[PDB]
């Protein structure tokens, strides 16, 4: 029954004031991309920075196992498109965020639908 | 300075071809730094810039590209260099990194250990290799040519690189092989590229272009190093980060480069030539198998 709930624990380290997690990978881009949230290659737009995925992952981060099943991770091996207004905290911002499965885009931060 | 815009430099031809002898490494602009983009890591742009000089070279580019990549692991326990290579690659390229140290990679597979351990069944089209260790940088003792995962980088190329392959190895002032510049002369063209934005450092990539297989030239490695020392010593490099900023052409274009089986009886001279032209890739496309031996004890 009992489990590791990384992600309360880094959302509680925050609140508590906690140095977010660094060295995220930013990549060089045009910037004039699809804004979607998480690509094969860098899509950033105007208002968006690029990271390597498992660069921003909690879990492959941390060294834990990914919360699901399969184990899978849905950011290693591709780009994830961070606001940059939050681009200082980019496992912050893909943990508490959610992809619109519709569009593409982050719920709340491009998604129109 | 025309060549602040672009990625970087190569060594020109003539210093190709001196007799130097081997001097310390003074560069003028030691200690100098480039302004890099905000929030952009020294390695994602020397990778970027030495990916930028390698769209000029005419790399192999098939369908179903093998890149390994050695040292791609970071004091950060991340893989910037591995990041920007699967930027550039084309969607589908199979890329395999490792390090002697654990981290996190973007790559389709990472194996952990030194490079010696690490065996692969298949051939590769591009070989990268940013693997330095800094106990080398001693200026106390002879720079002489060393060993390490060096022996085992040129026993991989003369292995398991395809032919018309290429390969981009980090060298230093002190981290360098004599036998590496050697294997250079198999390769259609080859160089020692600077990245403009570490061209304060003595580091360049040892670029070659299209293996052939076998030599079509003899190079001296310690005059040859002594004469990429020379060159260095004698051509101070703006620190520039421009070419960072126009990333619209950055994709290595996808070529779908054919793939023949041969054996070498086979390998005559229409296709060394098709070889040298980046227009052919030779090895086998069974699946790929790669593992790390582990020593119990
Ligand atoms: N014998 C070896 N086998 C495998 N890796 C090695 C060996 N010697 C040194 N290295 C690695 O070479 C790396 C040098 C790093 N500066 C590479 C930086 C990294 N490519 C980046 O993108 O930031 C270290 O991570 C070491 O683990
Ligand atoms: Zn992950
Ligand atoms: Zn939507």
């Amino acid at each position: 029954a009992f489990a590791v709930d990384a992600a309360k624990a880094y959302k509680d380290y925050l609140a508590s004031g906690g140095q977010p997690i660094t060295n995220c990978v930013k990549m060089l881009c045009t910037h004039t991309g699809t804004g979607q949230a998480i690509t094969v290659t860098p899509e950033a737009n105007m208002d968006q920075e690029s990271f390597g995925g498992a660069s921003c992952c909690l879990y492959c981060r941390c060294h834990i196992d990914h919360p699901n099943p399969k184990g899978f991770c849905d950011l290693k091996g591709k780009y994830v498109q961070i606001p940059t207004t939050c681009a200082n905290d980019p496992v912050g911002f893909t943990l508490k965020n959610t992809v619109c499965t519709v569009c593409g885009m982050w719920k709340g931060y491009g998604c129109s639908c | 300075s025309s060549q602040a815009w672009q990625p970087g430099v190569a060594m020109p031809n003539l210093y190709k071809m001196q007799r130097m002898l081997l001097e310390k490494c003074d560069l003028q602009n030691y200690g100098d730094s480039a302004t890099l983009p905000k929030g952009i890591m020294m390695n994602v742009a020397k990778y970027t810039q030495l990916c930028q000089y390698l769209n000029t070279l005419t790399l192999a580019v098939p369908y179903n590209m093998r890149v390994i990549h050695f040292g791609a692991g970071s004091d950060k326990g991340v893989a910037p260099g591995t990041a920007v290579l699967r930027q550039w690659l084309p969607t589908g390229t199979l890329l395999v990194d490792s390090d002697l140290n654990d981290f996190v990679s973007d790559a389709d597979s990472t194996l952990i250990g030194d490079c010696a351990t690490v065996h692969t069944a298949n051939k590769w089209d591009l070989i990268i290799s940013d693997m330095y260790d800094p106990k080398t940088k001693n200026v106390t003792k002879e720079n002489d040519s060393k060993e390490g995962f060096f022996t085992y980088i040129c026993g991989f190329i003369q292995q398991k690189l395809a032919l018309g392959g290429s390969v981009a190895i980090k060298i230093t002032e002190h981290s360098w092989n004599a036998d590496l510049y050697k294997l250079m002369g198999h390769f259609a063209w080859w160089t020692a590229f600077v990245t403009n934005v570490n061209a304060s450092s003595s580091e360049a990539f040892l670029i070659g272009c299209n293996y052939l297989g076998k030599p079509r030239e003899q190079i001296d490695g310690y005059v040859m190093h002594a004469n990429y020392i020379f060159w260095r010593n004698t051509n101070p490099i703006q620190l520039s980060s421009y070419s960072l900023f126009d990333m619209s052409k950055f994709p290595l274009k996808l070529r779908g480069t054919a793939v023949m089986s041969l054996k070498e009886g086979q390998i005559n001279d229409m296709i060394l030539s098709l070889l040298s032209k980046g227009r052919l890739i030779i090895r086998e496309n069974n699946r790929v198998v790669i593992s790390s031996d582990v020593l119990v004890n």
